[PDB]
């Protein structure tokens, strides 16, 4: 899954 | 003679797959005469050639300062892989060497605690909320706030102190208007470090 | 040549009638050719002459180590007098003088608040007591925790950190085995400051 | 008044 910042990709498993 | 400074790459742009981290190797008190600096890169050991330099620089103190950038694999940073500047210069007996890369240790997750204001407190014009941020290694981090998905510019974060277990951890205050707290409005306290899942974390403050 | 370092009195010193506050001036890189230094100290320009010269220390890397303490009245330092330094060695070619006073700045009171630890915390084996100092000037100050007029040591505080409105603030976080919090113990922030009542104020709490 | 900080005397006003 991934995490998002205010719209901006951060990082995904 | 020149001086060489080597700095890591920003821990936003190691954290986020959508950003480009870069290590920088700056020459400063290049002189007029002899300006012209040789750049060997190394990444354990191993020489690498695709670094870039940064167009020169006058100080106006008599000398200028010679930048040369590297673009480094989120990854490879990340797993503890050392980079090497080697810095040549003609006024130099012998080639400069600096060596940086990520604090070694076993990293550790940073547990986030939002904190509301003391009861004290709800009688001054502009209240506080607190963020903790503790339990994380290494110190490389990133903390900032929002409500509503818009940014919280309004706020001060502490710089990493070492705790008694060998972490870190740091406090991070956002000053508000009574009354938005008061109102029930969602505040978020967002946090971005190697060691969470994803890198990301937030965590909520309200009644 | 020698190496002049001029040091403020500590802040618990300036803030407790109990305790005998001085500046210390010292002196790096003494030779062995040239070891007698003469100082001169001045309090807002008037000469002064009851300081006293610590005994001399051997650094084992071929200098000496020279250094003259003056003892300050609590109410000359807190005043914003300005102590004065001149120390004069055969192997410098004119008297070197440093100066140094409290931080200028009209004096502001630290509101202090004390927060409970994160109910999410309860699932480690100990937790944080916050303590959070703020909008205070100068920077100067002394932060400590107890229980049952018992000092606890188990704490970290973080270095003044300056906020958008020329004040200072800091978080003093205690750590505690979560059974003594769950247990309804009472924990005070003791904070000493110029601005406060009687430089002191303390803070309780407790579940 | 005066203030103490562990048994030692601080402050008084
Ligand atoms: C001639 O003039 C030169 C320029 O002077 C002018 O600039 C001002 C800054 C003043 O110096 C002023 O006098 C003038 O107007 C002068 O150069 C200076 O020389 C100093 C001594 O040689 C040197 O000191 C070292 O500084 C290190 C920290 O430097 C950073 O931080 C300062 C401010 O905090 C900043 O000015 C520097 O530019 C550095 O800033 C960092 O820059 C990097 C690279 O750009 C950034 O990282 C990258 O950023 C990009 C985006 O831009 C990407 O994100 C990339 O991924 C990143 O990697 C980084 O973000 C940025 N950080 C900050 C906070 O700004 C110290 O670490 C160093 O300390 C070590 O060594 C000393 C001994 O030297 C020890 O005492 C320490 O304990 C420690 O071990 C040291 O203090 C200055 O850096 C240098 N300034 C500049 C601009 O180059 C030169 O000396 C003059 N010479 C003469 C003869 O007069
Ligand atoms: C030869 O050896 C000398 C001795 O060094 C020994 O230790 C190591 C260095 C070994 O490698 C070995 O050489 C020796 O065994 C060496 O001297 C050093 O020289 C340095 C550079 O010249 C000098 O650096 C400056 O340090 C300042 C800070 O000093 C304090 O902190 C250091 C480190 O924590 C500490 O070692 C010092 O002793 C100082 O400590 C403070 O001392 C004061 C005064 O006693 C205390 O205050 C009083 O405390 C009493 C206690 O009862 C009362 O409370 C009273 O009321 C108080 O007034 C204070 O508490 C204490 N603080 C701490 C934290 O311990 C920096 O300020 C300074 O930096 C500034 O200035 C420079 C230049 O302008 C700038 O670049 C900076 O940006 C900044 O603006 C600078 O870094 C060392 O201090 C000095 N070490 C000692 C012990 O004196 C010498 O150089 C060697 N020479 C050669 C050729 O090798």
């Amino acid at each position: 899954d991934c995490a998002w910042h205010l719209g901006e990709l951060v990082w995904c498993t | 003679g020149p001086s060489v400074f080597l700095f890591p790459p920003k821990p936003k742009d190691t954290l986020m797959i959508s950003r480009t981290p870069e290590v920088t190797c700056v020459v400063v008190d290049v002189s007029h005469e002899n300006p012209e600096v040789k750049f060997n890169w190394y990444v354990d050991g191993v020489e690498v050639h695709n670094a870039k330099t940064k167009p020169r620089e006058e100080q106006y103190n008599s000398t200028y300062r010679v930048v040369s950038v590297l673009t480094v694999l989120h990854q490879d940073w990340l797993n503890g892989k050392e980079y090497k500047c080697k810095v040549s210069n003609k006024a130099l007996p012998a080639p400069i060497e600096k060596t940086i890369s990520k604090a070694k240790g076993q990293p550790r997750e940073p547990q986030v605690y939002t904190l509301p204001p003391s009861r004290e407190e709800m009688t001054k014009n502009q209240v506080s909320l607190t963020c903790l941020v503790k339990g994380f290694y290494p110190s490389d981090i990133a903390v900032e706030w929002e409500s509503n998905g818009q940014p919280e510019n309004n706020y001060k974060t502490t710089p990493p102190v070492l705790d008694s277990d060998g972490s870190f951890f740091l406090y991070s205050k956002l000053t508000v208007d009574k009354s938005r707290w008061q109102q029930g409005n969602v505040f978020s306290c967002s946090v971005m470090h190697e060691a969470l899942h994803n890198h990301y974390t937030q965590k909520s403050l309200s009644l």
